């Protein structure tokens, strides 16, 4: 009795439910919800048409292409970018192909 | 009619149970059995498979 | 007064008896099991299908455990559908070693599946993985963002070509951890024409097996010097040559 | 200690056959689990064993 306590601030600790799985799932899902999302962005007849000129500035056709034929690309389908965009995320992407030039 | 005739006389529960306890254990050994006879198709199949590919290292042998 | 969390269970259930049971849990709104290890229940299609249809359902279950459970390519199409990340189920583990899907139900499952974040570890020993399976595991694995640990193809028919695009994945690949590729008919062995006797022309021959047997070798080098996270690797029961292996 | 007394006493006879049904049953449950299992292994080894032939082999084709 006598109204005596008590307030305390919630301070939310971190500790309830992170995802359970380490280092090749889990945050997959992020891309994989982006390719269902693009998936109206896009209509099936422009894909075709990056494609080829994915081939035509991927030289060696191993998937993987430099940034200067990547900026060719960009120009190609009309990719406006500047040139510290376009490498950051060259570069972004290349880190996750460490052993992939 | 047969509406409130539902008299459920004082049947064995002991029996009852064990009739029931012995009917499933009929049923899983018969599907025990089953399994078993199964299972042995499976590793003559599979001794058949791998004694005729030492054999098909012999068929080749023979060609 | 205790809940299931991990329903075990390794008797012969079949098609029907899975179906039945995973119905009747789809039936119950009860989501707190956190597991399901089928060893040889025969869960197969039928039984698949409604085990997907519960978890889609309940999204609680988190180690599910299917060995031998005749799981095929539909099936395999049906956990895609279940798994795809517009479900976002929490199963952490997923093991089908036996499970003779192949890498057809490899495809069934990445249909939705093919980018999906949930597994702690998928294990497919045995399961038929090709070389086109290992093809799925490179397109799993080259992705960066990652919160799984094991991926294991042990017993499967990965091969040389196999190894190849799975180190091709490596080298993109900078998080996963452990890999057994063991049994998988990895044969860098040029074979047993090194007596200089016996093959007149062995080497004439076999350049091409040597060069790619290099080139597996070289990417193995690579992949092993340059995976910071990639430390546990399970190459036995492989016809790896003296040379390569050294 | 080496007498016969043994005095028949008027036991259950009906309840002492249905323990004694009841436990070869678990006993022939048991060997039936324990043959199947055996059969299981056998299966998988055999199938293990067809996978390595198909696998190495090879220096019968080269020779």
């Amino acid at each position: 009795m006598d109204n005596t306590g008590k307030l305390e601030k919630q301070l939310v600790t971190l500790n309830d439910g992170l995802p359970k799985k380490p280092a090749k799932e889990i945050i997959e899902e992020l891309k994989h919800h982006l390719y269902q999302d693009f998936q109206k962005f896009f209509s099936e007849e422009k894909k075709q048409q990056y494609q080829n000129n994915f081939a035509l500035f991927d030289r060696d056709n191993d998937k993987y292409i430099n940034l200067s034929e990547l900026k060719e690309l960009l120009t190609s389908v009309n990719i406006t970018f500047p040139d510290d965009e376009l490498e950051e995320l060259y570069n972004e992407f290349c880190l996750t192909s460490p052993e992939a030039d | 009619m047969s509406k409130k005739s539902g008299k459920g006389k004082g049947k064995n529960d002991g029996d009852e149970l064990g009739a029931e306890k012995e009917q499933v254990l009929r049923t899983k050994v018969e599907s025990l059995i089953q399994r078993l006879g199964h299972e042995q198709e499976r590793a003559d199949r599979a001794k058949a498979a791998e004694n005729e590919l030492r054999a098909r290292l012999f068929d080749l042998d023979k060609d | 007064d205790e809940n299931i969390e991990k329903i075990h269970l390794w008797e012969e259930l079949g098609p029907v008896g899975v179906r039945s049971i995973m119905d009747s849990l789809t039936e119950i709104p009860y989501l707190h099991t956190k597991s399901i290890r089928l060893w040889k229940v025969k869960a197969q299609d039928e039984g698949t299908r409604t085990i997907c249809n519960y978890m889609e359902k309940s999204k609680t279950i988190e180690y599910l455990d299917l060995m031998d459970n005749q799981v095929g390519s539909l099936g395999c199409e049906f956990l895609g559908r279940v798994l795809h990340p517009q479900i976002e189920i929490p199963l952490l583990k997923l093991k089908l070693d036996h499970n003779e899907f192949g890498t057809e139900g490899l495809m069934q499952l990445a249909a939705g599946l093919c980018m999906n974040s949930v597994l702690e570890k998928l294990s497919l020993n045995y399961c038929a993985i090709t070389a086109e399976g290992s093809k799925y595991i490179q397109q799993i694995l080259s992705f960066v963002n990652t919160n799984l640990k094991k991926l294991k193809m042990k017993g499967n028919l990965l091969k040389n070509e196999g190894v190849h695009q799975l180190f091709r994945a490596f080298k993109v690949n900078k998080t996963l951890e452990k890999v057994d590729l063991s049994d998988n008919q990895f044969d860098t062995t040029l074979g047993d024409d090194q007596d200089p006797e016996a093959n007149p022309n062995f080497f004439e021959t076999n350049k091409d097996a040597i060069e790619h047997n290099k080139q597996i070798i070289e990417n193995i080098c690579e992949v092993l010097k340059a995976a910071d996270t990639l430390l546990y690797y399970d190459f036995r029961f492989n016809n790896i040559s003296k040379t390569d292996a050294k």
